[PDB]
RNA sequence: UAGUCGGGUGAUUAGCCAGACUCUAACUUAUUGAACGUAUU
């Protein structure tokens, strides 16, 4: 569509790949550049065009936190505080959300992971339902990818829906534009405490 | 597996292709399916199932279509739950089925006289033959005692602790309730016994004899 | 009494109306819009005769709306909610979650109970009527979910009219510390000169929607954005500069001036000639010195063909 | 298991405790507080008391449930002896001296009691002035309290005799006693534990300057 | 260095740690817990960026909680700065307790929760003090509201109360403060920072009393 | 420093030039309906 055109040659991303989708040259080399393109700084450290990570993120009715806000450093984010001040929390909500970009790189309609009914709400809560909203940030083409996770707690009538559509729309991107020509692709990982195991040589996963 | 999950829970879940071993290692495409066509008299000429897995980071996702294998097991649930009918046996039988007996049997918590405990890892590969002796064993103890001897005795205990209850010993009105509970679930599982239809224990076990005897050359 | 209201204005008898009113909140055609982005917006549109009687609600009842709202307003805009804004240096930015669709006959009512202003007074009898005329049933098997759909004509004064009580209410208490405050829709602007008085709006908020409407209508918090000079600033699609006053923004002014160009060497096409000629007179309205200096750079007789 | 005497031995060398246990005794010793056992024999003699009546009064049918409520009061006899006979601190005050203990060295909970929600047990503690279960911990409460909990479980268990059983005699050795500590939590960690445990040898590893400035150096 | 031998007839990894070749059974639980960390963070990106000349310059959110888990005081010094220098592009997510971590990280990437917070704080904010470069005794006291002595400790209050005890009696050292001072001596010894202290608050003490005895003069 | 605002240039959604701003802190959105601007009558 002529929208869509104008859009995409202004440089929105999502617009080009909309186009590509439909017409399925142009719209796809201006998505695999605006994924590839990147240039080596004056440390001789290649540095991307369009940089993806984590804005802002809101906290609503979980686990302690009655409304809480944070916003996050592009680089490093330390998080500091006594125990019992949800710094865990935090990271855990985190993990959630990313669990929705891994889904679906690897999987068209893939399932991410879920707040807990159980554990998740907070205690006191009049509402009885928490929500953990997340914004990602992927190059001036893409400023805003919102996510929404959410549940009700256990047996109430009324169910929150989770909003998780942005997350899916930016993976297919990764996904299928690597499906056509190799791109590279971001790393989400989380390493609590749980990393301290004991280790086994001899035990191996035959799974994969 | 996909029938016998439907005809025993709606909404059950077959089984899966596996991604890692399913897939043909050069296949092109990135995905399996392996499709079935099932027959079911002139007015179900064609139940078409297809099961399929697509490999990790395809652009397209490939599922599975289970619905008319799921429809038909409905059909079976459905009117099986209203009236009692009969219901297809599925079984596999692997090299696995070569195995060494296990003697020491194990004591009938009574899951193996549920009708549905025919299902039970039927499609496993080595049968349940521990399964069978259990069975085997409790439907000769039923044969050899009366049925609802246990409700009569029951229902003379009843009985005898409400003549007591009677007689001014208030002190059993506790034990009086939990024995009547247990007279109503005697004739309840009695009922139902009667309400599924169920064929006689003796009968039961007759069937099973001539079938073994007769297969099986060497024994008598 | 509803009824003869509307018989009279669309010329029809009682009966013809009443006949048609008993399956009136399922005469809706559903269809989707697509979004600039990725994906469909669902609208639900009432059919034309649903409309014509809606429109004559509207025309015969006459519903209080406050200064504040700002859309669907007769002779104001977008232009006049961004100016409203345009001397401030700090802006607070709140949305309303699923605003139309959380709008249900019990709202509405509760709202004429509790209003100030000299609302209508509607029969026992016609309240009936007044639902199924003003609400739509999403779902067919279900007859007891009645919703305002953003598509019909009566929605807009509706949803105007159940923000009255909460619009009086907030914009006493932004008066007495020194905040401006305008509605458009389901868009709530905020601004001040004075640092730090924008934080203790949200939560302002949130207790006032919980005291008039429970929890029928809640804020987005994922859409509550802070800005000041420091930062891009925009009311309803017009960026405010740091002059204090109204802009398209350089990126759309730019665009403009590549179409322009474009025509001058006569590569526009008809479709993006009429965009063009479109987008302009929207510029006129929001920024005439904009033309002015188009005007300048590219010959006035060059635009003079263009929108001639 | 979890109430014999020397199930307190039951992995004490394997590293982790077994906080597990803990809440399996703690809340078995709860049960026990609102349900006492003498009442039951008291009952159990009654009822046994009643059905001999019964048997003597004609009733054939009900002495072979006289045999099993006989066999019954002799098992509850056994036991309160054998509780009797091991001279053991009675379950209440086994359950406060654990509660005070817990309370007084893990800074964050103030109490800790088990709930009937719906139809299963649940262990609850009041931490950092909110009540929450114990998988609603961090990581850092739930270690430290995990640690406490158990040896005050071991030490109740293997001193019956003395009127404070966490005066009882032991060796405990303990890896990095900061793990999951604040700086705050360090500065009393080790000041907690002696006082709680006073005649204990402990034997720790710690990177942790902030405890080192709670100890004199003869003991590094 | 990290090395696969198969000599002995199954697959082992060695490492030479510390100048001494070791197999990853028989690292302590720090080294190991650590190396597991950045091997296989290491290898995802390596996967993952197949078009990088360096693929460890590829992008992504990592979180790590408890960044100094197991970790001697001496390599918290290190673990941020390695980190970043190795993984550039990467956004980290870190907690941590440790002031000697925070002494290496600029306070606009730190995140406080306000000290009685209660569950009902809007906006986490940096802390007022710059921590990068920053002494650790001011992060413990400044960053994270910890007392440079332990307060459940006697002897941690004796120079504050013998300071209190010399401006109390015109800077003159009476018989209550000698014995404190004796007690001073006696337990953190003749070289302690401790005395050190009490000495420079004594001649300090005793110079401006003989100020103040010549301009009263 | 960075981000933001944007007067000018520039076959022009780029790049370049000039000037300025900084409450912890914009992410440009949606039709056929409604309103507003334009065109037509
Ligand atoms: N659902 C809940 N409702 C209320 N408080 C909760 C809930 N879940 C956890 N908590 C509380 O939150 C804190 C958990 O802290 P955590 O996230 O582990 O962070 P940290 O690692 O800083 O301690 C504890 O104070 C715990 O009591
Ligand atoms: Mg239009």
């Amino acid at each position: 569509t002529k929208q869509y055109e104008r859009k995409a040659k202004g440089g929105n991303l999502l617009s080009a790949f909309e186009l590509y989708q439909r017409n399925s040259g142009e719209w796809f080399e201006m998505c695999r550049d605006y994924i590839q393109d990147g240039h080596v700084d004056e440390s001789g450290i290649f540095r991307p065009d369009n940089a993806f990570y984590l804005r802002r993120l809101t906290l609503k009715d979980f686990r302690r936190f009655s409304l809480l806000e944070i916003k996050l450093e592009e680089d490093l984010t330390v998080i500091i505080g006594n125990n019992g001040k949800g710094k865990t929390s935090i990271l855990y909500a985190i993990a959630k959300t990313l669990s929705w970009f891994v889904a679906n790189i690897l999987k068209e309609g893939g399932s991410g992971q879920r707040l807990s009914e159980m554990t998740d709400i907070k205690n006191d809560a009049e509402d009885r339902y928490s929500d953990v909203s997340s914004t990602f940030f992927f190059g001036k083409g893409l400023k805003s990818v919102p996510i929404r996770l959410s549940r009700s707690a256990l047996g109430t009538a009324e169910r929150r829906d989770s909003e998780v559509k942005p997350a899916k729309d930016l993976a297919d991107i990764w996904r299928v534009i690597n499906e056509v020509n190799t791109i590279n692709l971001p790393t989400f990982a989380l390493y609590n405490v749980e990393r301290s195991q004991p280790f086994n040589r001899n035990i191996k996963d035959n799974t994969g | 597996s996909w029938f016998v999950a439907n005809i025993l829970k709606e909404g059950g879940s077959g089984q899966r292709l596996s991604e890692m071993t399913d897939i043909k290692n050069d296949a092109e495409d990135r995905y399996s399916d392996v499709s079935s066509t099932f027959f079911f008299g002139k007015g179900l000429k064609s139940v078409p199932i297809r099961l399929s897995r697509s490999a990790l980071g395809t652009a397209e996702r490939r599922d599975s279509e289970v619905k008319p294998a799921k429809d038909l097991a409905d059909i079976w649930r459905v009117i099986n739950e209203v009236n009692t009918i009969n219901l297809p046996t599925f079984a596999l039988y692997n090299v696995e089925r070569s195995q060494p007996f296990n003697r020491n049997i194990k004591d009938n918590t009574g899951r193996r006289e549920e009708r549905f405990d025919a299902y039970s890892q039927t499609l496993g590969g080595a049968g349940r033959f521990d399964h069978f002796v259990e069975w085997y064993i409790y439907l000769h103890k039923r044969t050899v005692s009366d049925i609802s001897s246990s409700i009569k005795e029951l229902e003379q205990q009843v009985n005898d602790l409400q003549r007591t209850v009677d007689g001014g010993m208030v002190s059993v009105k506790s034990l009086l309730e939990q024995m009547k509970f247990k007279l109503s679930e005697a004739i309840e599982r009695n009922d139902a016994a009667v309400s599924s239809r169920v064929l006689t224990e003796s009968v039961q076990k007759s069937i099973v004899e001539k079938a073994i005897c007769s297969v099986v050359p060497s024994i008598s | 009494s509803v009824i003869r209201g509307l018989a009279a204005v669309l010329r029809q008898s009682d009966s013809d109306i009443s006949a048609f009113l008993v399956t009136a909140p399922r005469k809706y055609k559903v269809y989707k819009i697509p979004k600039r982005t990725t994906g469909f917006r669902v609208i639900a549109q009432p059919a034309k005769g649903l409309k014509d009687i809606q429109r004559a609600f509207v025309q015969l009842y006459s519903l209080p709306v406050h200064d504040a709202s700002m859309a669907y307003m007769k002779g104001k805009g977008i232009r006049d909610n961004a100016a409203a804004h345009a001397g401030n240096q700090y802006l607070l930015k709140a949305d309303l979650e699923d605003f139309f669709n959380s709008i249900t006959p019990a709202i509405f009512w509760r709202c004429i109970e509790m209003s100030s202003a000299q609302t209508p007074q509607f029969e026992p009898q016609d309240k009936l009527f007044i639902e199924k005329i003003l609400f739509w049933q999403p779902i067919k098997r279900r007859k007891t979910k009645l919703i305002l759909s953003v598509g019909a004509p009566s929605s807009p004064v509706i949803s105007n009219f159940c923000m009255y009580e909460f619009d009086n209410r907030i914009h006493a208490a932004c008066k007495k510390v020194e905040i401006t405050y305008t509605r458009y829709a389901d868009d709530l602007t905020f601004s001040s000169n004075i640092p730090d008085v924008l934080k203790a709006v949200p939560s302002t908020l949130e207790v006032l929607l919980k005291d008039l409407f429970g929890s029928a209508l809640r804020l987005n918090h994922s859409k509550t954005v802070f800005s000041s000079k420091a930062h891009n600033r925009h009311v309803t699609g017009i960026t405010i500069n740091n002059e204090e006053t109204l802009s398209l923004g350089r990126d759309r002014k730019r665009f403009i001036k590549h179409l322009i160009n474009q025509y001058k060497y006569g590569l526009l096409d008809n479709e993006d000639k009429a965009y063009l000629i479109g987008l302009l007179a929207f510029a006129s309205h929001i920024e005439p010195s904009f033309i002015t200096r188009m005007n300048e750079k590219y010959s006035l007789e060059l635009m003079e063909r263009l929108r001639g | 298991r979890r109430e014999e005497r020397f199930d307190a031995y039951s992995q004490t060398l394997g590293g982790a405790g077994r906080f597990d246990h803990f809440v399996e005794w703690y809340i078995y010793l709860h049960k026990r507080t609102v349900s006492d056992i003498s009442s039951s024999i008291k009952e159990l003699e009654q009822q046994v008391n009643d059905l001999q009546r019964t048997v003597d009064g004609g009733m054939v049918s009900v002495k072979s449930l006289l045999e099993q409520m006989k066999f019954k009061l002799s098992e509850a006899i056994e036991r309160n002896d054998a509780a009797v006979s091991s001279r053991v601190l009675t379950e209440s005050v086994q359950k406060s001296i654990v509660e005070k203990a817990i309370c007084s060295v893990v800074p964050s909970i103030s109490n800790i009691w088990v709930e009937m929600i719906t139809g299963s047990d649940l262990v609850k503690v009041t931490n950092d002035g909110h009540d929450v279960t114990i998988d609603q911990l961090s990581d850092g409460q739930r270690v430290f309290l995990s640690l406490v909990a158990d040896l005050a479980r071991r030490m109740v268990m293997l001193n019956p005799l003395l009127e404070n059983p966490l005066e009882g005699r032991g060796i405990v050795l303990i890896d990095e006693i900061e793990l999951h500590l604040h700086p705050k939590w360090q500065q009393e960690v080790i000041l907690n534990l002696r006082s709680a445990f006073p005649n204990i040898q402990f034997i720790i590893t710690t990177h942790s300057p902030i405890v080192l400035s709670t100890i004199e150096k003869r003991c590094i | 260095n990290i090395w696969v031998e198969m000599i002995t007839g199954s697959d082992l990894v060695k490492v030479t740690n510390d100048g001494h070749d070791v197999t990853i059974d028989q690292l302590s639980d720090g080294q190991r817990v650590f190396l597991s960390l950045v091997a296989d963070l290491a290898r995802r990106m390596v996967m993952l960026n197949p078009l990088l000349e360096n693929p460890l310059e590829g992008r992504g959110i990592v979180l790590i909680d408890e960044i100094e888990l197991h970790l001697h005081p001496k390599w918290q010094q290190e673990v941020i700065l390695n980190l970043r220098s190795a993984f550039p592009n990467i956004q980290f997510i870190i907690t941590t307790h440790s002031p000697i971590v925070l002494s290496t990280i600029e306070k606009r990437c730190i995140r406080e929760f306000e000290p009685n917070d209660d569950g009902d704080q809007s906006f986490l904010d940096s802390p007022d003090m710059q921590t990068k470069g920053s002494e650790n005794a001011q992060i413990l006291e400044q960053v994270m509201n910890v007392h440079s002595t332990p307060p459940g400790i006697a002897e941690s209050h004796w120079l504050g109360n013998f300071e209190l005890l010399l401006l109390d009696n015109s800077g003159e050292l009476d018989n209550h403060s000698q014995v404190l001072y004796d007690q001073i001596k006696a337990h953190f010894g003749i070289d302690s920072i401790e005395l050190k202290k009490a000495d420079s608050l004594i001649r300090i003490n005793k110079m401006k009393n003989k100020l103040n005895k010549i301009r009263a003069e």
